[PDB]
């Protein structure tokens, strides 16, 4: 059972860091666009 | 002959001429 | 060095009073902690060096 | 045990004499045309340590 | 025109960043896959001085056999990886000369 | 190949450990005192020189890396202090001479250029 | 410069076409013997074997910790003769057991 | 006689030091205390 | 070229502090 | 997004309680100390899960954060053609 | 001239420096030799106070 | 009962050189390790300097004025030793 | 009886393994000629180079030919130089084991010549190290097989690398002349 | 003949126990333990009776 | 021109020639020409 | 056209570069959940 | 042309001689307890270059 | 040359990765701090 827990755990925890770069990925290219958009 | 050592450093920096042969031009223009 | 020469002198316990005993789990376990700690500092020193 | 307090500062004295010379060494080998060439900011102050020969 | 080659010069700039990244992680992967090697050879060894009848072919016996086999695949995968990672650092470093040529002009 | 009761593959094993490539050894009961006092020895000599050897290779190891430290370092020096002679004797060419001088280990910019050496694409002399 | 590298700065050539100079080397120019000793248990591992008399043990002054005896530096304060304090070692049966004088 | 720019911009990640655990890399290769590590 | 000079005499004081 | 990082963390925080609560039952072998009776356990089970519906939960929550990964990714490029189009 | 003459003035300095690490690697390659000596005396000692107790 | 002591006093001998020369051989073992660490970072070290060296070679191709200049040749040396110091030190990490 | 025909098995191999390193040596020679040969091709292909530079599209040409075919031996010159290093490690290697086997078959052989009616022998007292032993007779026999055949693997090898040597040194010197003319 | 049975089965015992402490050792042996180490060519060494 | 190999011109032969490796592509070199047809 | 060719060597590279780390990073953690496993397998079989 | 003959020439007589100091001294290095040591088949005989002092 | 939003510019990335770099520095002395007080309290309890 510790076998089985800890395998689910580790990919849990690449999920969870895979979506907390792309989200940061994402932030960036909002403020990107928000800062183009009031340069005009 | 068995397992090879799994360690970097030894053969990871690759020989100077490991890479192939390119037969390169040089001048172009006369010297 | 204290840890060394206590385990080396507490081998030459006589015949029957060679005992694992609540001194020989402590001394192997502080002498264990000696050697982390040691590679530990080294290793800080290391970084503090970088 | 006495020993071995005085290898520890013969050690520390010597680790201060290697890296001594190892940047006295790079202090000598600088000259002209060098990239790390430029001015300094109070270079001639006397330093805390000030340790005569 | 040359808005376009700073635009790619600068999204190849990320990526040789990344590139550089991906391939310390690769490294520190290999590091590490050193000790399972270890923990199964020295598990392999201290049991050829069993005694007499105890020394028995187990199926422990057979699959740390297993053992040293598969870490020796996945270190040659990895470092097979690793050479495929300094070819792509290598183009990259390549497109990164080009464009700063043609930004020079 | 009979299992005899004393089983015993100490023999085997060194030969394994020297020569690998051995195949599996699988399937006049006691020692001498003259056997035990040389496996005394042995096993007293080969440690004796298992350590001789290591020793021996660590004062090489020693000066071996300081010599590569001080040789490679004048190379770098010599390399640097000549660029950058060129460079004075420039004052295009003189944008990236002093790029090519403002250039150290550490640097900015730094990637391998595999290859690099073999080309040479020259159609002047210095003089 | 050495002149061997000073032939590539004429608009004419006439240089060896190998870029390490033949006589500044130290290493022999496409050697093929390589002096290699395979681990046998027991026996001397040697390494550098190619250059013995040229470059001896110890070159310069390095603090190399925990050295044995026959490895020490050359002017070393030691003992040369020492009390004798074990005749017979019982576990080999060895009556003088060989005792290393220093030099 | 500009900049051609060889990194990207101070974007990086913060600096943070970890102590030097043993993990799984630092393992030496003999126990310390072995000689007086054994049945009685 | 006295500056210069001035440079590399700068470097040379401020390199034996560390 | 956020809302799919929040449910991985509660889901990272619930298997870490879990996971030190049976590596400490794991080193309760015998002739330990804090061993105190607790008759009735028998018949009380109160468990909430199955072993395989336990796994697909992770495997729910790892395939919907790999679904927005996706989202993201085609938002990422779809914004990189509207700039270069723009652009022109 | 100033320059040439700095040049004399570091070389000296690193040779004193220099030898000054040489005899303390003597010193302490002497201490290290000792230590082994003493430890060595110590331990025969040691074994023979084993060999009152027969 | 003499036989038996005698047996005893040479195994207890045995015991007592066997376990000297084990604690030497873990001392020289440490020992061995941090000279086989210094050759890795070594290693480590020189990957830089060829770096840095075919950098500086690379960009000067670009010169509209492509000279020969002696500092060429001492970046092409320069490749050629760093090169080969790495593989002297390869062989020396092989041996450890 | 049992002796004999040990004897006789033993010998078997040791004839193939004089054999094996008798014909390694004889392609290491030829690897070294060759090696000479694409010395001497090296050497004389400066000066060619030399005389098109004092001269300076063809010549530009010829010049670009000459620094293709300079680079290309060096690096087959470096090809030989290995290849004659396998070569010799797996001779000493055929070495060690050879040595071995005379030294078995000499003792083998005293061993033969005893009976009841000759002196010399003596009551050794038992010992377990008369029945210890490090091999089988099938272990034994697939050691050396081994070794003869990595060694035959290394002198095809060499020779293939030899055609090898031949091809390229014709074709770089045809090539050199026919832009020379 | 009783004796003799014993003496053969506490022979046995001691083997039994040998064989204990070296599985003990070598279970309790994960990354990182004190003293793990490279033995070459030992994967396919294999002295079984 | 910068290709992956040698490209000899009397036969087409192309000499690919990595690390320890070798690879030769055209009509087979079986012996030693003394006098080499130029084809 | 040069420019065009230019701009073509540097998409192909990126790409590349894209493909290459997400292929390393899932290489990277399958290897080592299988690591893992075959580790606990092992030392189990030993109890 | 003469003077790059007789380079050449200087340049493989030195290459002789660097390689007879290596085979020599490796020679001289080794004594008993040696890894590489073993019987040869005829280590007497003369090969076919046999030059004289 | 360069624009002086340029010549500002190289000053401000020089002064910012200076700044990192001091306060990673920072946190390195606090470290060696925090660990070594555990290392002292860890040598005195086995002691004792």
């Amino acid at each position: 059972r510790l076998s089985d827990i800890g395998f689910w755990k580790s990919e849990l925890n690449y999920e969870l860091e895979r979506l907390l770069n792309e989200n940061h990925s994402l932030d960036a290219i909002k403020r990107r666009l928000e800062c183009a958009a009031e340069e005009l | 002959p068995c397992v090879p050592r799994g360690t970097l450093e030894v053969d990871f920096p690759p020989p100077l001429y490991s890479d192939d042969y390119l037969s390169q031009e040089g001048p172009r223009w006369t010297p | 060095s204290i840890v060394t020469d206590n385990l080396q002198c507490r081998e030459r316990r006589q015949h029957p009073d060679l005992v694992r005993d609540c001194v020989e789990i402590e001394l192997l376990k502080e002498a264990e902690l000696i050697r982390n700690i040691q590679e530990l500092l080294k290793r800080t020193i290391k970084q503090a060096v970088s | 045990f006495l020993l071995q307090e005085a290898r520890q500062r013969l050690n520390s004295d010597h680790r201060g004499k290697m890296e001594t010379l190892d940047i006295d060494r790079g202090c000598l080998s600088l000259n002209l045309t060098s990239p790390n060439i430029s001015l300094k900011i109070n270079p001639t102050r006397v330093p805390n340590g000030s340790t005569s020969l | 025109a040359k808005n376009k080659i700073q635009t790619h010069l600068a999204k190849t700039l990320q990526e040789i960043f990344q590139t550089e990244m991906t391939i310390e992680s690769i490294k520190k992967a290999i590091v590490e896959k050193s000790a399972f090697l270890k923990v199964a050879q020295t598990r392999l060894d201290e049991r050829t001085r069993r005694p007499n009848i105890e020394l028995c072919r187990d199926m422990a016996q057979l699959r740390l056999v297993n053992e040293v086999y598969e870490v020796d695949d996945t270190i040659q995968t990895l470092q097979q990886r690793l050479r495929d990672a300094e070819d792509t650092l290598q183009s990259l470093a390549h497109t990164k000369a080009t464009l700063e040529h043609d930004l020079a002009v | 190949h009979s299992l005899s009761l004393p089983w015993r593959p100490s023999t085997y094993y060194k030969a394994a450990s020297n020569w690998p490539t051995l195949d599996p050894y699988c399937t006049f009961t006691r020692y001498t005192p003259d056997d035990w006092y040389r496996s005394n020895l042995t096993n007293f000599q080969e440690s004796n020189t298992s350590r001789h050897n290591s020793e021996r290779l660590r004062v090489d190891t020693s000066r071996l890396i300081q010599d590569k430290y001080q040789q490679t370092r004048k190379t770098q020096a010599d390399s640097t202090q000549n660029l950058g002679e060129r460079v004075n004797d420039i004052g295009s060419a003189y944008r990236i001479d002093d790029k090519c001088h403002h250039l150290r280990n550490t640097s900015d910019g730094v990637s391998y250029f595999h290859g690099v050496e073999r080309v040479d694409a020259t159609v002047s002399v210095p003089e | 410069l050495p002149s061997a590298y000073t032939q590539r700065l004429r608009e004419t050539a006439w240089y060896d076409p190998i870029i390490p100079a033949q006589y500044t080397d130290p290493s022999t120019r496409w050697g093929s013997v390589l002096w290699k000793d395979r681990p046998i248990r027991g026996k001397e591992f040697a390494i550098n074997r190619h250059r013995f008399g040229v470059e001896p043990l110890w070159r310069a002054s390095d603090y190399v910790r925990y050295l044995s005896a026959p490895q020490r530096p050359r002017y070393t304060a030691q003992n040369y003769r020492q009390w004798g304090l074990e005749p017979y070692c019982p576990a080999t049966n060895q009556r003088p057991p060989p005792v290393y004088t220093p030099s | 006689e500009p900049a051609p720019q060889t990194v990207p911009a101070c974007q990086l990640p913060r600096k943070l030091y970890d102590v030097a655990r043993n993990t799984g890399a630092h393992t030496s290769s003999g126990l310390a205390t072995s000689g007086f590590r054994t049945a009685k | 070229r006295k500056l210069q000079n001035l440079k590399l005499c700068h470097t040379r004081l401020e390199a034996r502090t560390y | 997004n956020r809302d799919a990082q929040h449910a991985l963390e509660r889901d990272l925080e619930d298997k870490n309680s879990a996971e030190f609560i049976d590596e400490k039952c794991l080193n309760l072998r015998n002739t330990s100390d804090c061993i105190s009776f607790f008759h009735g356990v028998e018949k009380i089970d109160g468990t909430i899960s199955v072993p395989e519906t336990w796994a697909k939960f992770s495997n729910d929550n790892i395939r919907h954060s790999q679904n927005m990964r996706a989202n993201s990714i085609r938002l990422r490029e779809e914004a990189q053609n509207l700039f270069d189009v723009l652009a022109d | 001239w100033d320059e040439h003459d700095n040049r004399t003035r570091l070389a000296e300095r690193i040779d004193t420096v220099s030898r000054w690490k040489e005899m303390l690697d003597k010193c302490l390659t002497d201490l290290d030799a000792e230590i082994d000596a003493l430890a060595q005396m110590k331990e025969s000692a040691e074994q023979n106070l084993q060999a009152k107790n027969l | 009962n003499l036989a038996f002591t005698n047996r005893i006093a040479e195994t207890a001998d045995a015991k007592n050189k066997i376990q000297t020369h084990l604690a030497k051989t873990l001392q020289e073992i440490f020992q061995t390790e941090m000279t086989i660490e210094s050759i890795k970072k070594a290693i480590v070290e020189k990957s830089a300097f060829l770096k840095v060296a075919q950098t500086r070679l690379d960009e000067r191709t670009r010169r509209p004025e492509l000279c020969r200049d002696m500092a060429q040749l001492r970046l092409v040396n320069e490749v050629y030793e760093v090169d080969d110091t790495i593989q002297t030190l390869q062989q020396r990490l092989r041996d450890a | 009886r049992k002796v004999g025909e040990r004897l006789q098995d033993m010998h078997g191999w040791k004839s193939e393994l004089q054999r094996q390193v008798e014909e390694l040596v004889s392609e290491t020679e030829l690897l070294l000629a060759q090696k000479q040969r694409l010395e001497r091709a090296l050497d004389a292909t400066a000066g060619p180079f030399s005389i098109v530079t004092d001269n300076l599209i063809e010549l530009l040409k010829e010049a670009e030919l000459i620094r293709n075919i300079q680079e290309l031996l060096k690096r087959t010159i470096k090809q030989a130089v290995s290849q004659i290093r396998l070569n010799w490690e797996h001779k000493e290697t055929c070495e060690m084991d050879w040595s071995d086997k005379v030294e078995a078959y000499n003792i083998d052989e005293a061993c033969c010549r005893y009976n009841n009616q000759s002196t010399d022998v003596q009551f050794y007292p038992h010992s377990a190290k008369f029945e210890e032993s490090a091999s089988t007779p099938e272990t034994w026999a697939k050691f050396t097989q081994e070794h003869l055949y990595r060694a035959e693997r290394e002198r095809l090898a060499s020779v293939n690398l030899r055609n090898l040597i031949d091809c390229i040194l014709q074709d770089t010197s045809e090539d050199l002349r026919l832009q020379c003319d | 003949a009783n004796r003799a049975a014993q003496h053969e089965l506490e022979k046995d015992l001691s083997d039994k126990q040998s064989a204990y402490r070296i599985d003990d050792k070598c279970h309790h042996l994960r990354n990182t333990s004190d003293g793990v180490s490279y033995f070459h060519g030992v994967e396919r060494v294999d002295a079984t009776v | 021109l910068p290709f992956q190999g040698y490209e000899s011109a009397c036969s087409g032969r192309h000499y690919c020639l990595r690390g320890m490796d070798y690879c030769v592509s055209g009509p087979p070199c079986t012996e030693r020409r003394l006098r080499p047809l130029c084809t």
